[PDB]
């Protein structure tokens, strides 16, 4: 990915996560838990469904055309009919090959982007109360019970409440 | 000095799929979907298109009136399906520009035929032959009239037929090429003379060529088929001295979505908008590798047999 | 403990535009520009291309010399514009492969005609007819010579004309098909005989076919037009015994950017490089939905009537 | 956008900003003001003009071609001429549809990118004297008069001058 | 209070390359590679395709048996190379639909000829002419048989030849057009009569047209070449009364990758899969600007003469 | 570039760097040195080679086709053959022009991305021991001998060893 999160500083994915595409794992005094993020998951899904709508279900009506198989040798005219159809098929085959390659590159990039957006979202929430460990994990420098983890997950974590506790633990000798 | 940890991450699956990208010919994602339709159900669906199974008959045989194709009279169709088993079982014939006549009839999509009382005075009508049996009795093409002498005389025919209608008229006629000199004279009492079908806007003249051809169904003679389109306000002028296989009327010409296809797939009572010679195929996918020949709302043909579109993120197992 | 705030942001507008992307069929941006030209001014611009309005004349009628098309003699053109009102007002004629002759003349782009003194000894020249009046007097195609007998005799013509020039010569000639036997003999004193125009590299033989066709402008006869191209060092050999509508010269053949278009749009005194049958259209945009038929520097035809290219960021109102 | 700034952590655009595409809003002891950033605005405009130059003004000269409307039934040859032109039109129609979709996706991504570059530019300028509030706004932890805001806008803000004042306000209990 | 500095960066080069992007027609990168092949080595490589240099002979001349093309008998080829210097050095001839015969023979890729003992009783065989010399003695096309009278008589020929083989037979035959009436009668003792080559599935009738054409190699007469394909179980029926240039056998018809090309480039002992009329070109690149005419595994022709693909980052000097 | 590193906050490239595409320059008490980063260099090279494999070496076999040069005037049929070939050539010429433009835009973006990934990688390594100066350079707030620089270059730098020294130098009045 062009953002370096998926197959990058995120070492690997979570097969135990089945309720979403992106999410949070945490460890605190109350244990170790996992929860999915709905907004980022839905952002990636909607973009991919947008791709499919353009490509799926839309076909073209053709009725009377030219002949494309021949049982007799005719020469000039037949050569042109075969050439026209061969030319057509090669151009459409090229379009199909390029389309899938471009779409797949973009799909991999956009799912990597949603991972990075969630990471950035969370980093800004924590302000000065946490530090990035470099592998997609944050060390939070204050007591973080389950309700406090929940507040980070749905964007209601108030950093001022723990700032004094956190700065003391970060800048201790 | 207590702390906590919060790790962000993404999902992964145990059964990923390989796809291509701009920079990688093999990269695994969590899920993908196939964009190339590569399989056919096997049979042609008789809906929603009006299918006409030719069975033993080609389109031209039904047009002319081959006895085994009498059930086809005045039939319409969206798609006419010709079978490889088909064969002509009447008077031997050939069509200059056979392919073009077959095409314009197939595109018209109808065999509706109106009879017109041509004024054939001084000639015998309804010529027959043992090679074209209908109900076990000698007969001929149902839409053509083999003319012959009456009292050992065949006068110069100069007949007229005006198109005072609002539509075009398609006339199918032919020329008889007797296999021997004696046949020419016992049929038309004269040496073979040219025929001339003309209109205000066109002119076609044909010379009967007497001589033996390889026998087919025990017939050394031959018939050559021609056609003429007469537009409103125009007139059909036939100018012959013998060897004329005249028309009994005209065919209507329509413009629409009709066509013709060569196939040996059976017709079934299903519903599918796309038809190939291999049978009907789903058209949910944008491309197909089944057959370059198609009719209806079909995916576009491509040479690849598979093209996976990624519908998930890159898959990274633990 | 005083502080300040600094917010970064982007603009937005009250009147955004919907555009399509890879992932979204409807997303609003601040500004866009149309890429499909969908409207025509209405008229064809007489500049910068040399337009030739055919008015009542087809290209072939001007080529042959139909009296109402004498003003067209020796004219050039970049684009020849044929009108649907056009009609032939001379001797009835037909052209085998009419479409091809029309095309090669249109692509040549000129009607320049050089007269050549053919040696027609033993024959009468300048045949006329009441169906082709010029100045109210009976006349004929200005570039064709209707030959007839002199002293009730028509000898075998074996005439020669060499192309000792540096360019190709296009010869337009024809064959007369009298409507009756009496006309054939009173015109050429003989039964209709074949014509043969040949060169070192080609050979064309035609058989006159006597017989009545539907009358047009009170004429049951017909003329069939043919053409021959004679390259440098080659020779034109005419070998006839009657029914010959001979040439009075040859046309120059050029290679360039000329063509022909069917249209009923009026010509105006404007300047536009792209011409369609609907009229001239601007060519600033890369695509157009006006007409598949085009001449000049034109946008490429597409089936969509609109395609918006985003020229601004996504629009996000407050 | 793939960077999550426009229609992302920037909640909405500014209709009151008419002198540029990107800019700054500020609040200090002297009031509340708005000013446009010229470099980022010009970077996006130049890229979009680059797209237009490739697409606008460049057309193709065609003169004598084939017939595309027919008044008589001819059969085989006519079928091929109609097929050739129909094949051509469909391929060009496809090219036009894909081109606009790709160009528009790229245009939305590149304008989102310029927003993010300006945000990153400004973040680095402020060093330790400011904190990201998460919605594209920075809390600056020192007195910031209009001339000081101006210095940030054209890249001459000297962070060392206010560092002592700022660190004291950031790390106060 | 000691510190250190760590700067991250990228490389740059003194000799960058300009490339195009979506947003910029001129942007410099560190390295690029050319995607359009624009130069030819000059010569055609005799490997890996079987090349057949026509030298002074066209494909048709070798087919018919022009004496200077006897070395070509029964040769195969992947690509037949015709030279502009070529010329016919035998009896003057023309081929209706010359282009189609040339194409189907070129696509077949072989001149293998099997002789068949046609039963020409009552006629003289092996007609000769001074315009077609072989070894300085008067001769004819090696694969055609000029038939003439024996004891001042030419009876009606009604000859048969069945295709009891497993493959198709290509028959090449012709019609003689004598330049004068006296030549017709001294050759065939009768007025020119039509020829008719027919099968169960086809029928071709030709009329000899007597008359003078411009002389070529001192010959006012002409020969017109025709061809017939006879499928298994079918029969060839020749029905003539004179003017017949008969076949001495048939050609095999194959289906494969053979073709023909017009070129004046010399053949060399090199190895290259792509052949153009300019010579062989490398095919490592995906596009080429050398020639639209190609044979083999070739890059696709495009109008651009250069297209640089960036293979490095943007170049930013200090 | 869409990340603003190359031709962005990185002012210019290094012509003296010949052993890699990306790397590090440093200054410490022991002098001034330069070293290339192998992982980022190899990531960009492999992606570009991936592009070349798709485009290079893959051509199409065509044998018997239609005639494309004519010595005589024929009219209708010849017009169609010229039109078919002209139509074909224009569509392939368009494909070639669009392909190179898209590929080059992507190549410039992906090499800019690898520069940004390395910058992000290094930033996270240093945690609180360094500050981003804004031009791709980090001020490291502790003594950094050559072996310590080496540890940062191959991802074994232990930030806890110098954290106390670094925080004292960063937050001194
Ligand atoms: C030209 O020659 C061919 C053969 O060389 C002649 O065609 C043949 O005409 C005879 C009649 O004498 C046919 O013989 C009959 O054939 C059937 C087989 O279907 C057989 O069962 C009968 O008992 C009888 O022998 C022969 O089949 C037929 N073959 C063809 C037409 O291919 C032809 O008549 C000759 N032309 C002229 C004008 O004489
Ligand atoms: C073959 O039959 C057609 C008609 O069945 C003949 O054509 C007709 O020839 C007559 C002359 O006796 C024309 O009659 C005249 O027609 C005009 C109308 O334009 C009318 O005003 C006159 O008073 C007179 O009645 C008739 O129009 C014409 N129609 C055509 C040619 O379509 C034709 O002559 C016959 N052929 C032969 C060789 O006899
Ligand atoms: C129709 O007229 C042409 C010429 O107007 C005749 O063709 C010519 O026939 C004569 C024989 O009397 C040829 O003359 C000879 O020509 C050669 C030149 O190659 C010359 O060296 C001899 O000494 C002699 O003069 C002449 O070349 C030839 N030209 C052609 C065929 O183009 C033709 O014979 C006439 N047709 C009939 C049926 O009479
Ligand atoms: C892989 O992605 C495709 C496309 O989003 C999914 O295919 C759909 O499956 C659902 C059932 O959940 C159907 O409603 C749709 O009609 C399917 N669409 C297509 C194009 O097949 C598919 O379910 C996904 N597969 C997995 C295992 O997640
Ligand atoms: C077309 O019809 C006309 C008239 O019916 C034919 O002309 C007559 O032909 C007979 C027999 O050939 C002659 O004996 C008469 O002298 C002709 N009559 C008239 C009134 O001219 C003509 O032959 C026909 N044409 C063709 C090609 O069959
Ligand atoms: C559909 O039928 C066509 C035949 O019309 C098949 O295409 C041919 O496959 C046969 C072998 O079965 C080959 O002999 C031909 O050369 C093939 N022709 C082409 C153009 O590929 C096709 O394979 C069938 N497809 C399916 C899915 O059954
Ligand atoms: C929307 O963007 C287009 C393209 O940049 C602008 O169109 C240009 O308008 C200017 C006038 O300011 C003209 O000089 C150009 O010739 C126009 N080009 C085209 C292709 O139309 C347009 O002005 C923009 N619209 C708004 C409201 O900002
Ligand atoms: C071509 O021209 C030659 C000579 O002018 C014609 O041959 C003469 O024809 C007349 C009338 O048919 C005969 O009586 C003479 O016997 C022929 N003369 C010579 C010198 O042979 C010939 O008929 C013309 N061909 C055509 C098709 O019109
Ligand atoms: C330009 O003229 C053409 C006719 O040559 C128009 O295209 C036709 O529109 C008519 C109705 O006005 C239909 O009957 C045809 O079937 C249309 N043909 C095609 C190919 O679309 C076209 O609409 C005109 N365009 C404009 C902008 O006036
Ligand atoms: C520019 O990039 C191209 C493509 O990667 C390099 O071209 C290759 O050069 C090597 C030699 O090091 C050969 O092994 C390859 O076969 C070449 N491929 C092509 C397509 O030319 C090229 O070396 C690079 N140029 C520079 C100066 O770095
Ligand atoms: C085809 O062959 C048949 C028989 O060989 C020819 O018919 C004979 O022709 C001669 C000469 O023309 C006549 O005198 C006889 O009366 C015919 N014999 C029979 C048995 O009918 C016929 O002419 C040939 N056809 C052509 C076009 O050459
Ligand atoms: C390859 O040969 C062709 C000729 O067959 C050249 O293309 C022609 O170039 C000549 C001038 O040398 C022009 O007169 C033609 O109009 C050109 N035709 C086309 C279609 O471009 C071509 O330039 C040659 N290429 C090389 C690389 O030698
Ligand atoms: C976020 O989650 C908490 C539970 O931890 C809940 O109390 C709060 O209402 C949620 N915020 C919402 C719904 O806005
Ligand atoms: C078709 O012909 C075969 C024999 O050729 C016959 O058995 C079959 O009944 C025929 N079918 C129809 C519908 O006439
Ligand atoms: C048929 O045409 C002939 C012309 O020969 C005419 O004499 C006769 O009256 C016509 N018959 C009818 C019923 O009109
Ligand atoms: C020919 O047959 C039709 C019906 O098949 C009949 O109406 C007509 O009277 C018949 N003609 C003769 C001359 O028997
Ligand atoms: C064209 O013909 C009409 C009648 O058909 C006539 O009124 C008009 O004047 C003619 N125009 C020219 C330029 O001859
Ligand atoms: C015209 O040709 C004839 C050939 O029949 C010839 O006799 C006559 O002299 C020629 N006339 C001229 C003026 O050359
Ligand atoms: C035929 O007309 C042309 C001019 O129209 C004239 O030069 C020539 O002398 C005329 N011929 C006869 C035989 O009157
Ligand atoms: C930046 O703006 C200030 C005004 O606040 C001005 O004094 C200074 O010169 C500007 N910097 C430049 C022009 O480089
Ligand atoms: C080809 O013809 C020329 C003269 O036209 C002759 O010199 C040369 O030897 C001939 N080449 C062959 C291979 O017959
Ligand atoms: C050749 O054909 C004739 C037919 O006229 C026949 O009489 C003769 O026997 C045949 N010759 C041979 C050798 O079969
Ligand atoms: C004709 O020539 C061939 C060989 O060239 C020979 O076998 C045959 O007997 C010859 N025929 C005659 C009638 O001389
Ligand atoms: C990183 O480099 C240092 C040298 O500064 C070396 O001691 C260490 O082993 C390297 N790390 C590895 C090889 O994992």
């Amino acid at each position: 990915g062009i953002f370096g999160a998926i197959a990058g500083f995120i070492e690997n994915g979570w097969e135990g996560m089945v309720d979403g595409w992106y999410g949070f794992r945490h460890q605190n005094s109350e244990g170790i838990g996992q929860a999915a993020d709905l907004k980022s998951t839905q952002a990636a899904i909607n973009q991919i469904n947008g791709k499919l709508n353009r490509l799926i279900g839309k076909t073209n009506e053709k009725f009377h055309q030219i002949e494309k198989e021949f049982s007799e040798v005719e020469g000039r005219i037949q050569d042109l009919e075969k050439y026209v159809e061969d030319t057509k098929i090669d151009l459409w085959s090229y379009n199909a090959e390029l389309l899938v390659a471009l779409e797949n590159q973009h799909t991999i990039d956009l799912t990597d982007s949603e991972m990075n957006k969630l990471f950035e979202r969370t980093k800004k929430q924590l302000r000065e109360n946490a530090e990035d460990m470099g592998n997609g994990c944050f060390k939070i420098y204050h007591k973080c019970d389950n309700a406090c983890i929940g507040s980070i997950r749905n964007g209601t974590y108030d950093h001022d409440v723990y700032r004094d506790e956190a700065l003391n633990n970060r800048f201790q000798i | 000095a207590s702390t906590a940890t919060l790790c962000l991450g993404h999902h992964a699956v145990p059964n990923g799929t390989i796809v291509k990208t701009i920079t990688n010919d093999q990269i695994e994602v969590t899920n993908a979907t196939e964009l190339v339709q590569s399989s056919s159900t096997g049979g042609i669906c008789d809906s929603p298109h009006q299918i006409l199974d030719g069975e033993n008959c080609t389109l031209i045989d039904a047009l002319l009136g081959d006895p085994q194709c009498d059930g086809f009279q005045n039939k319409k169709w969206d798609l006419f399906v010709e079978r490889s088993k088909a064969y002509s079982n009447c008077y031997p014939y050939d069509v200059p520009d056979y392919a073009s006549l077959r095409s314009l009839v197939a595109s018209s999509g109808t065999l509706e035929f109106n009879n017109e009382s041509f004024n054939w005075t001084g000639v015998t009508q309804n010529g027959t032959s043992s090679s074209c049996k209908r109900r076990s009795n000698n007969s001929f093409f149902s839409r053509l009239n083999w003319l012959t002498h009456l009292k050992f005389k065949y006068p110069a025919l100069n007949v007229t037929m005006p198109n005072n209608e609002k539509f075009d008229k398609l006339y199918i006629w032919g020329v008889h090429h007797p296999g021997t000199n004696n046949d020419q004279i016992s049929l038309y009492t004269q040496a073979s003379g040219r025929i001339t079908v003309s209109t205000k806007r066109s002119q076609q003249t044909v010379i009967p060529n007497i001589g033996s051809r390889p026998r087919v169904r025990d017939i050394p003679s031959r018939i050559s088929i021609y056609w003429t389109i007469v537009k409103p306000g125009d007139i059909l002028l036939i100018n012959s001295t013998g060897n004329l296989i005249a028309p009994r009327g005209y065919f209507k010409i329509r413009s629409g979505k009709s066509s013709i296809m060569r196939s040996d797939a059976p017709i079934g009572k299903c519903n599918s908008e796309c038809i190939t010679p291999n049978g009907s195929i789903p058209n949910d996918k944008p491309f197909q590798n089944v057959n370059r020949i198609t009719y209806g709302a079909c995916p576009r043909y491509v040479k690849q047999n598979t093209l996976k579109l990624a519908t998930g993120m890159r898959n990274v197992p633990e």
